[PDB]
Parts: structure tokens; C-alpha cells; sequence
């Protein structure tokens, strides 16, 4: 089975300080018609480890994440919109990659992962000078009409961190003590969303890693260089989610809706 | 060539401090340190195994000091942070916004500096800078007075900031080994830690001013340990209170006062062991316990963790 | 009265296929009975009945009444009416309410002669908009009202005297919202622009009083946040 | 059963804020009473009552029932039920009906094993779609079903045996439509492609019989229109 | 008062046989969100006159139009979409000019009006070879979702002929005997529409030619070369109608809605 | 230089055909036709005036045929289509789809052909081809039998196609002038119209069955 999205679908637009507002205008326009938005992020993942007590492995997972979202800043964030069937405007960019202002010298990093990230294709000069200011960003994203609307559907893959950074950016405050509050915030800010990684897990588990590229390969998509970018990442997870939700009419093999695992994090 | 370097560990010269339980503990604990290299987040792992039942440096410290003692006779929760051995050439000031932190292990990275915001960490008790690239340590690490164990091994650190021994409670300080000026090493060998801490407290250099009440029974050193011991003594604080009171010509002096020193000192007029007497803002009261009121140059009040101190002979002010 | 175009304010249609009607004598009756006899305590029940009387086809009407007849002139009761709307539990009814509020507001803000606009109604309506949106942890979409833009526009049009109360009366509801109170980067960006104007505008002192009251409601002073850079001069 | 992607067929969401519920015992009761006792003559009234029982929040349910329980298996009654829907006079309800029909149809058409699909239900449902759309002088949007494309796709996929009845059963309703009957360039374009297949396909004769019945309903023969060029061979 | 629409708004896309289907896809996409569509046409207007009886001046107007729509073919047709506030996608063309297949040698024309039309900017060579086939067109326009939907709003200026050609193209049959049937067809095919020329008439008549360029000038619009093209024409009448409907909240000076004259032709 | 051409106008060559009542008629009406030129849809305009109060050489053909023979003793509605004088090289096939037309003025154009479809115009009564480029006329103009007045003045037209006088009711066939073959001319003079029509009715060549 070969799945070959229309060429314009594969176009990812770099956003910098310079073009932030225009792109956000476009976004603001498309969101009504294309109500599925998918998110990806890129950071050092240099994780500090919290020590002490907590509670089950989730309170530990949460605690670690919290600590890290707090101590770290995302270098890049991808976004992608499409309609529920995974259609995108035949005209103009439907996928953005926002590049935040990130100074290696001023932020947590190891020449190790600095060089690994340069190989990844991050240009730290551009990010230093031309980088988006996350305050501006958070502000545009607030009234854009993606957040806080049952109408919009958010799509994420292995979301703990990605949703962490996002909610952190929106809150403009230190992440909460506990998973519970963090979740009140997630559900407030994004009332409708799916973790593709969990839906896929569950699916693969009838007829029984889960890496997105596996889901992608089974779905038929070629491996285009573009998919490795952060933006590309959001693209891929959106194409994959939409295709998969079409095939199965968002029903699991057993006839219960994907909607059961709406709101459900991790994977 | 550094592991055998004399300029690093000066105990390849002695040859034997290996007797001196001081630089003995320096060596045992410096080796427990340099053991932990190579694995990301030791303290968190170790604590994995511990919680279950690879020991600790904090715990090896606690023991070895305990043996030096044997032979001298909804939520709040988790307090420790582990950045160990994932080789990091920087830190986002953000970690310091976490003030419930009592532990903070930074060892085995590339840190060439420590952000001053560390001072915002005030509940710190352990701190490990071991095996980083540090050229020198910040002042204002001294606002960290609650510190129990503090390790920076293997770094190149020449001088200590003064500031500390502004830190009273410090039990262990691992210095082994960095090309220290050797005089600090001197006070440390045989005066131990507080030998050195106090050395620092008591000789800092003069700390000037731009410009512009503790009865002695209550002034006990146990309580104010940041005030260089001489400044604390009533001999000094009498004189100071005098020059203070005299410069300020106020027609009504309400003094906040031992009875004896009123009817001996203060009488040369006014009226009234303890008491209060009468003749004819950011803080009234400055201490690491509570800085509040019940204005003096604040760049001056920085670089002090409380009063009374060199020029202000009470934790209160006029 | 002569109208001017408004760059940053706009109203959309409500999207539904349900045909909207006015109400017959009896519906109007039952409805105004419910609306007049409502107290904070009886709300849940009174509304339970209202739900039996007032069907979706009537929403467009109810809204237009409640906004122009009540909400516009009776600020005290905003909270109450807000609680009524929320109680209904209809997203469509809410859509309608916001839609009407937005329209009336549009009319006022686009009136060309300043002295021709009743500012009591402008204020009451801005406070009403805030009351059914920000205070409810629901956003005002940028496509409906773009505040920072609208402010800068007003400064270049010398329209700051109609816009500033309008904004501050809407925002002053953000303080009932766990989501929109500072440091909500959105709320705060706005605040910082208002502070920047409260220096660089040289506007009349009523305005300053308004920026100050708004900042008051958050327990801040014009000293709290660095003003922004948006007013070049 | 294994599903395949469908290039030219798609269903959209219904856009409304009204929260859809199932119905409680009594609503189901009143509704099935109305539906079972309806004759062409009593329609207007029976429906007048149905309108009192069945509120918009229930539409999504009514549709899913009426399509899957009735329309799918009971072709005779299509006209009747059609007339019921029309009588309701709700664009939202209609939106829902078409939406359901389209979904079910999607399932059938995307079933990978041909012998696995019940063609009685496929036919009944196509005829139902036509009955609530073309025959009503309302269009089937291209974004929902693109026929000519879907036909050519079917010819390259050897799926012509599921698609052809599906198309011809839908189109066969265009003859009740002043708007969609020939020479409606749309209807006709399709007819011409079907005719072109009825030569160049070398498909089984059931199909030919279907193209011929469809053409019959318009009072034409495979001789009536020049086939198109879309099948290269 | 100066009215200066964003630059992208002024971009008109030429549609030929070659690009017909793609542009119609785009249109198909936008129609949902931008539900206001405006129409203009260009032909010879070399009217044949009917003689005989009829009925009032309208039966005569209709009869003449009928005869002409029947005998003539439109050279060009402009379309423009926007939202009810007159917003257009910041990305891609929102205004098309369809060039039909038109052979001067094969159709009714006078070297007079042929040359007048070449001055107009019609290139008859291109229209001869590359021109859209009106059967294909009518077909794409049918299922596009502009037609037969209360949702969409059609905008026209002095519509008798433009609507005549449009309805004629959709019907693929000879125009009806009488105005009445022609109107049944108009109302079926376009259930919601306005004649801007009539609304403007009515408006100017409180405070009491009506040429669109007047309405345009009073509205504040510069005269851009682009507005003279057929596409440009649809553009101009759309910008004008949206602006005007915003200012007055689609209410006449006297408080009755524009909606009174919905469905109403001529002017 | 086509007005002085004896092939087109045979009274240049006669000279006096001008005292033949037949050619007097011809040259007369033909003059009226020639006058009509330059105004688009002349007939329609003339009917404007006539309805109000205006030549209308259908009406002048009527006047003249009457004075010639006196001194020789919902909807259906509008029936006539005026395409006159828009110098037009071509004619829409759709006009023929209008079968209710009794009139149809095609005159004053560049038309070089008359479509065979003319035959579905069977209720036709007046027809005017004058001042066009027709080089010949449709047989199967013969199917048009109800024709009373028929004018192609000024074309280059050699012959009538037999067929008509398949058209019996023709009162006036204006021929002046195109290069007629002179056999029809010689009949048109001396037998007039009805006479010409009868030569044609009578002498049309045979035609077999299969």
C-alpha cells in the first residue's frame, strides 16, 4: 500500500521573529476550516533527575518532566493543521516550524548535544539573533483559536514533554507540583486531543517499537527528508493520525471509539 | 599528569598527610568522588538501590565524619536535584528558582562558572561541584549558610571568596584538590573546617560605606555566627553604640538596654538586667532568620547576611 | 449617525442550520417570568424550567433581548445572568450571546462622533463581554477582537477615549479567571501596552484612572510591569 | 474486515455546538410511534407531533436509527421517509441524515473483500442518498463524492462492480429532479462516462444491465449520448 | 475616507482549459469558509431585438435577454469569494477569471466590437485555443458547493444578463419562455443573493449614475487597473458589497434589512 | 461600383424595364431596403415608432402590393426576431430553435451562408437576407412554405434551387439585385412572382426512389 500525500502537503514553513505575525495570521485563518492541529518540539532532553519520594512511577515521570520543562527551553516547535480527513489547503503553507531565541552560551547544553544538534540541522546563530520571543509566541497562540475550544483537536505523539512545554509556554509560570494540576491545565487549554502513540499502541495490541516511523511505514508513507525536521515531525504525525483515523473510522478493532482515550497522556 | 601532579594535590610532597585525619578524609572522600564519574545521574541511581535495600558520597561523608567522631571520644515532597555526569558546559538560571532544593548535585560536568543566582537556593545543605572545570567559586555562595556538606574536587580553584566562612553550619568541605593558595590548606590541616571557615569570617578585608538594641546577654555568639567574633563582643558594641548615639544629636533618645550599662555607660540626661531608656522600610531588623520590620544602602546590605556586623552593632537600626 | 470602518473588530455568523424565530406571546411570558424571578439560589431550578420553555430556535431572540434590554443597562445583574447562561449548558446559546454583545459593541465603537456614543452602555457591554468570556476561562478569539492592534490603531486615530474603557472593562474580568489573570502572557502583553500608553499618550486623566483601576483589580500598579515598545514617538 | 483507503469519497463533521444525546425510553417511544403509523396522507400532522417530541439534540440519533434500521433495508418507504424529513424542515436534521448515509456507504465501499459486502444494503443506501439529495433539487457536493473520478478509480482498481451500482442507484433519482435530470451537464457528464465504460470495460453483464436501467429511467438508450474519452486503453 | 484592501486581495487568477480543475479545487476548498461569491461576465451584448407583443417593460426586458443569452456566448466570467466581512485568504488567489473557448470566426461579432474588445484586453487567440469548455465548466461549478446552498451568498451588479448566462450554463438547455420560470431557476440555483446595484439604488434614494465605480469611489477604493478586467469586476463588486454591508450592518437608513431585497433582480 | 453594374441591375442594360410594373416594384422596394442601412435592428425601432404614432419595408411591401393590385384592377406572445444591421459574419444555430418566429430579419450583415436549419422555421412569413454576402440560397428554404415576403436584395445570387416554388404563398420575392441567371429574370418579368414560383413548381427535375 503506497501513501503519497499531495506535494504541497509536504511544504514546511520556517517561522522566525521576522515572519511570526504573518504566519500566525494565516494560522488564525485556517484554524476554522482545518481544525486538527498537531504539535512537536525539540530541546536538549538533558534531563536533570529529581531524588526523594514521590508516588507511583507516574508521579516520578511527572516530577522529572516538570523539573526539566522548568530548567529547559525548547529550541524548536512544529505545528501542523489539516481537516479531519487530513486535507490541507492546496494553497500556502499548512505546516509551520517556529524557531525560538536560543543562546547555547546562555542555556543548558553539552558540547556533546550541541554538536549532535548541529548535525540535526539546528543553526544556532540564526536562533540566537532571529529567534522567536516565546512571550510574543505564547501571546499569539492564546487568541489564535487553537486553544480552549472543543472544536479543535490536538494531536501529539508520546506527548508528556511536548504538552509540558506547550502548557508551560501558555501559563507563563512554573509548572505545577503534581501531575493532577498539570492535567487540569492541559484539559483546560486543550479540551480535545489524542496521543497517537497510545492509539497506535492499543491498536497494535489487538493482534497481540511503536515509533511513529513504524506507524508511518505501515501507513504507506515514503521517508522524505522533510519528516526528520521538527516541523516535518508535526507533519508526519498529522498525516499518520488522519490516515489511520480514516481507515478505522476512529474505531478500534473491537468497536469502541478512539474517543475513549481522548485526553489520555503518555504511551 | 594531573592525577600525579604535586601542584594539584600538595600531598605528593609531604609526603604524608596520610596520618592527618584531616587530609586523610580529604583523600578517602576525594576518591569516593572520582569513583562516581562516567555514569549519568549517580545520586538518583544510588538512591534507587538504597530505597530498594554504589553507596553515596553524602553517606560516605556522614560515616567517615561519624568515625572521626567515634575516635575523638495535592503535594510538596522531593528535595534533591541531579545534574551529575552529563557533561554540561552551562546552567539555565531556572534551576535556582527551585528553592525547596536542599541538595543540588552538579558534579562531573564542564561548568566553567557558577551562576550567582545560586544564592537564591538558601535551603541548600549538600552541594557537589566536584570534577567540573571551575576556575573559582562565586561569593554569595555564602548566602547559602544552611550548607552541611559541600564538595568541589578536581576543579582548578585558587582562592576562597571570604563570604564564607559566612557559612556557619558547614561540616565537610572537600577541597582535594585544586591548586589552592596552600594557606587555606594550612588552616584546614589541623584547624579542620571551622578552623578555616572562622579564619575567613574573622579576617575579611575592610568593607566600606557610601554614606548615611542587643543587651549583651542576648548577643550570644551561638546565635550570630556571621559577625566576626570581635565585632560581636560587648567591648566593641559599646563603643559603636556610643559613636552612633553621639553623631546623631536627637533631642529625644528612646533607647530600645542593660540597666547597668545605662547607669554606667549611658548616663553621661535621661531616665529608665534589662530595660528601656529615654534621654532628652526594607528592615528595622536584619538577620538570616527574619529580614523584615518590627533605608541603608542595599548594595551594602548585600555582601552581609545579617547584623550586627562590622559597622552596625545590633541586628536593628536607628 | 456616520459609521467608520473598524480594522480590528469583527463578528462572524453563528453556524447552525436551525431556523431562528422570534417568540410568541406565551414563550416571551414564561421566559420573562423566569428572568425576573431569578435569585442566585433558585437558579438551577428556574433554569431547569427555562430549558423547557426556551428552545434553540428561540436562542437568537433571547440573546438579543437579554443583551440589549438587560445586560446593556443593568451591570449589577451581569453575574446573575452569566450564571443563567452557563446553567442552560448550550454552546449555541452562548455563541449567540457573545455574537449580539459583539455586534452592539461594534456599533458603538464605529460611531464617528465621539460625543454621540453613550459610554455607560459601552462600559456595561464591555463588562458583559468579559463576564461571559474571559471570566469563564473561555478566550476572546483574535478574529473577533484584536486588542493590542486595536489600541495602537486607536492611538493613531485619536480614538483612544472610546477604546480604552472598552478594553479595560473587558479585561477587568480576567481577575475572576484562573486562566486569564496575570501572568497570563496574553493579559500581560495587553497590560504592558496600556502602561506604555499611560506614559507616552499624554491622554486625558480619565484614561489614566481607567488603566489604574484595571491594574488595581490584579493587585498591581503602573509600576508592576515594564511598558512595551509599540508606541514609537 | 480489512478496509482500504477511498480516494474520492469523504464525510465531514456536522458543524453545530448542540450536544447530541441518545434518547430516553419515552422519546424513542413517541418517535417510533410516529414513524410506524405514518401514511402519505397524515404526514403533515404526524410530523407536527414528531416536531414536539424530537428536539435537535436528538437529531444525530434519529438519523442513525432511521438510516441503519429502516432506510437501509426498506426501499419501498424511502419516498415516505424522505417526505417526513422534508416536513421536519430542519437543515440540521437533513445534514445529519446525509452524514449517516454517507458513512455507512463509506464502510461498504471501502470493504476490501468484494463478496463480503451486502449489495442489497449498498443499493438501498445509494437509492436513499439520491432520494434525500438529487431528487430534492439539492446537490451532492464534490468533496463528499466525486463520481467521474471515483468511476475511473474503480476501473483501475477492478472495483467497478461495487461502484457502478452505487453510482447508478444514486443517479437514478435524478429523474425526479427538474434540476438534475438531463440535460443537466453534471448528470450527463456522468452518464457519458458510464456509457464509455459500457463499451471499453468488458465488464460483466450485470453492470451493463445497470447502466441500461439508469439510462432507461431518463428515457434514453446507450445510443443517446456520445461516450466520453476518460478511459484510455 | 480611503479604502485600501490588502495587496493579495487584488490578485486575479486567469483560468484556462489548462488550469481549470486545480483552480476549481481551490474554489471548492475556500467556499466553506468564504461563503460570499460574486459574479461578472463579458460578451458582445450585440443584442438582437425581439418584436411582437409581450407584457410590461419587464416581459420585454426578459424577452430580449432570453433571446440574447440564447444567441450569444460569454467570452469571460469572473468569480470572487470572501467571508461575510470581505476577508479573503491571505494565501493564494481568491478571485478567478475564467476564459471560455471563443472563436471570433465562429460566433456572433462585428469587427467593430471585436476591435473594441481587443482594446478591452481580450486575446482571442488564447481564447480560441486555450479556452475553457463551458460543458466542463458548468460541470465543475455544479458540485463545487457554490450552487443550491442557502449558506452561500451570491453578489451581482445589474444582474439580468450575468445571472442569465450563469443559469443558462448550469441548465445546459434553452432559456425559458418567460421571466417567471427563469426566476424559479434562479432561486433554485442560487437561493441567497443580492443585486448590489439595487441595494445601492435604494440607499442613495434616502437622501433623495449608480455605476459601481461611483459606489466604489464613495467607498474609498482607488481605481486600480485590475478593476477593469472581468475578474477585476467581480473583485470590485465584492469588496464594495462587503464594505457597504459592514458599515450599515446590512440595514438601510430606515432600519429594514438588506434581506428585503434578497432574490430581487434588475436595478 | 456595384450599383452601376448591369449584372446586378438589369435596367441599366435594358434600359427600360422601368415601365414594367414588375421591375418598377422591384427597384422601388429594393430602394426602401437600401435606405434601411446603417441602423442596428432597424425593424425593431420602426415598430417602436409605429406602435407609438417608421418605414418597415415589410409594411411598404404591403402598401405597394395593394396599390399594385388595386390600380391593376402565461406565455407565447412576441413572434419576430430582429438581427438586422450588426455587421456580423455569422448566425447562432440556436435562433433556429425558435420555431414560433413568424418573422426573422437577417438583413444588413456579412452572412455568407444561410443554415439548413432554416427549415425548422416553418411558421416563417417574412424573411430578409438583403445586403449580405450570400452567394446562394438553401433548398429546404423550400420547407418554409408559409413565406409571404422574402428578400435577398444585394447578395451575389445566381439561381433559385427549384424547391420553392415549393413555396406557394410567396407574394413578393425581392431579387434586385444579384447576378440572376436571366432565365428566372425573364420569367419574373412577364409571369411575376407567382409565375416564377410556378415555373419552378412545374419543371423540377425528377428524382427516383431507391
Amino acid at each position: 500500500p503506497i501513501f503519497l500525500p499531495p506535494p504541497n502537503y509536504l511544504f514546511v514553513r520556517d517561522v522566525w521573529k521576522s515572519n511570526l505575525y504573518s504566519e500566525f495570521a494565516v494560522i488564525r485563518q485556517l484554524v476554522s476550516q482545518y481544525n486538527h492541529v498537531s504539535i512537536s518540539t525539540e530541546f536538549v532532553g538533558t534531563l536533570a533527575r529529581p531524588i526523594g519520594t514521590f508516588r507511583s512511577k507516574v508521579d516520578y515521570h511527572y516530577q522529572t518532566m516538570r523539573a526539566n520543562v522548568d530548567f529547559l527551553n525548547p529550541i524548536q516547535l512544529g505545528l501542523s493543521l489539516s481537516d479531519a480527513n487530513g486535507n490541507k489547503p492546496d494553497n500556502g503553507p499548512s505546516t509551520w516550524q517556529f524557531n525560538f531565541e536560543f543562546d547555547p552560551k546562555k542555556e543548558i547544553m553539552s558540547t556533546e548535544s550541541l554538536e549532535l544538534l548541529r548535525k540535526s540541522g539546528i543553526n544556532f546563530e540564526k536562533h540566537e539573533n532571529l529567534g522567536i520571543d516565546v512571550f510574543e509566541f505564547s501571546q499569539l497562540l492564546m487568541d489564535s483559536g487553537l486553544m480552549m475550544d472543543d472544536s479543535v483537536t490536538w494531536i501529539t505523539y508520546h506527548a508528556a514533554y511536548d504538552l509540558g512545554f506547550l502548557i508551560n509556554i501558555l501559563m507563563n509560570d512554573s509548572m505545577p507540583n503534581n501531575k493532577e494540576d498539570f492535567e487540569w491545565w492541559v484539559h483546560q487549554y486543550m479540551p480535545n486531543f489524542y496521543d497517537l502513540n497510545l492509539v497506535y499502541k492499543i491498536i497494535q495490541e489487538f493482534k497481540n517499537q511503536y515509533s511513529l516511523t513504524t506507524l508511518a511505514d505501515e501507513l504507506g508513507l515514503p521517508r522524505f527528508s522533510i519528516f526528520t525536521t521538527t516541523g516535518g515531525q508535526s507533519l508526519l504525525m498529522l498525516l499518520s493520525f488522519c490516515q489511520l483515523s480514516k481507515l478505522s473510522m476512529h474505531k478500534f478493532p473491537n468497536g469502541t471509539d478512539f474517543a475513549k482515550y481522548q485526553g489520555v497522556i503518555y504511551g | 599528569v594531573n592525577a600525579s601532579n604535586p601542584l594539584l594535590h600538595p600531598h605528593l610532597d609531604d609526603p604524608s598527610l596520610l596520618n592527618n585525619p584531616i587530609w586523610k578524609l580529604q583523600l578517602h572522600l576525594a576518591a569516593v568522588s572520582a569513583q562516581s564519574l562516567g555514569q549519568p545521574n549517580i545520586y538518583a541511581r544510588q538512591n534507587a538501590m538504597k530505597k530498594y535495600l554504589c553507596t553515596k558520597q553524602a553517606l560516605m561523608e556522614m560515616a567517615d565524619t561519624l568515625t572521626d567522631s567515634k575516635t575523638a571520644k495535592d503535594d510538596q515532597l522531593w528535595h534533591a536535584l541531579d545534574l551529575s555526569n552529563l557533561q554540561i558546559f552551562n546552567i539555565s538560571a531556572n534551576i535556582f528558582k527551585y528553592d525547596f532544593l536542599t541538595r543540588l548535585y552538579l558534579n562531573g560536568n564542564s561548568l566553567t562558572e557558577l551562576p550567582a543566582e545560586i544564592k537564591n537556593l538558601s535551603n541548600l545543605r549538600v552541594l557537589d561541584l566536584s570534577h567540573n572545570r571551575l576556575t573559582s567559586l562565586p561569593a554569595e555562595l555564602g548566602s547559602c549558610f544552611q550548607l552541611k556538606y559541600f564538595y568541589f574536587f578536581d576543579n582548578m580553584v585558587t582562592t576562597l571568596p571570604w563570604e564564607f566562612g559566612n557559612l556557619c553550619n558547614l561540616q565537610f568541605l572537600g577541597v582535594e584538590g585544586n591548586p589552592l593558595e596552600k594557606q587555606f590548606l594550612k588552616i584546614l590541616t589541623e584547624k579542620s573546617v571551622t578552623g578555616l571557615i572562622f579564619y575567613l569570617r574573622d579576617n575579611r578585608p575592610e568593607i566600606p560605606l557610601p554614606h548615611e538594641t542587643l543587651c549583651q546577654h542576648y548577643a550570644t555568639p551561638k546565635m550570630y555566627r556571621y559577625t566576626p567574633s570581635w565585632a560581636l563582643s560587648w567591648d566593641y558594641r559599646r563603643n559603636k553604640l556610643k559613636e552612633q548615639i553621639l553623631s546623631y544629636d536627637s533631642d529625644l533618645l528612646c533607647l530600645q538596654v542593660e540597666s547597668k550599662t545605662f547607669e554606667e555607660y549611658w548616663v553621661p540626661t535621661g531616665i529608665f538586667v534589662d530595660g528601656c531608656c529615654i534621654f532628652f522600610l526594607p528592615f528595622t531588623n536584619f538577620t538570616p532568620s527574619f529580614t523584615d520590620v518590627i533605608e541603608v544602602d542595599p548594595e551594602y546590605v548585600s555582601k552581609f547576611i545579617g547584623f550586627p556586623n562590622d559597622k552596625f552593632p545590633s541586628d536593628h537600626i536607628p | 449617525q456616520e459609521m467608520i470602518p473598524l480594522k480590528f473588530f469583527a463578528v462572524d455568523e453563528v453556524s447552525c442550520q436551525i431556523n431562528q424565530e422570534g417568540a410568541p406571546k406565551d414563550v416571551v411570558e414564561k421566559v420573562l417570568f423566569v428572568l425576573n424571578n431569578v435569585t442566585l439560589a433558585n437558579l438551577n431550578n428556574k433554569v431547569d424550567e427555562l430549558k423547557k420553555s426556551l428552545t434553540p430556535n428561540y436562542f437568537s431572540w433571547f440573546s438579543t433581548y437579554l443583551v440589549t434590554q438587560r445586560a446593556k443597562t443593568e451591570p449589577n445583574y451581569h453575574d446573575l445572568y452569566s450564571k443563567v447562561i452557563v446553567a442552560m449548558g448550550s454552546g449555541l446559546l452562548h455563541q449567540f450571546m457573545v455574537n449580539v454583545t459583539l455586534r452592539q459593541l461594534f456599533v458603538l465603537l464605529s460611531t464617528k462622533d465621539e460625543q454621540a456614543i453613550d459610554k455607560k452602555h459601552l462600559k456595561n457591554l464591555a463588562s458583559w463581554l468579559g463576564c461571559i468570556t474571559l471570566a469563564l476561562n473561555k478566550p476572546i478569539k483574535h478574529k473577533n477582537i484584536a486588542f493590542r492592534e486595536m489600541l495602537i490603531e486607536a492611538y493613531k486615530e485619536n480614538r483612544l477615549e472610546i477604546v480604552v474603557p472598552f478594553v479595560t472593562k473587558i479585561l477587568q474580568r480576567a481577575s475572576e479567571s484562573k486562566i486569564f489573570k496575570p501572568p497570563n502572557p496574553w493579559t500581560v502583553g495587553i497590560l504592558k501596552l496600556l502602561i506604555e500608553l499611560n506614559e507616552k499618550a499624554n491622554w486625558k486623566l480619565s484614561l489614566t484612572f481607567e488603566v489604574e483601576v484595571l491594574l488595581k483589580s490584579f493587585n498591581l500598579t503602573t509600576k508592576s510591569l515594564k511598558p512595551s515598545n509599540f508606541i514609537n514617538t
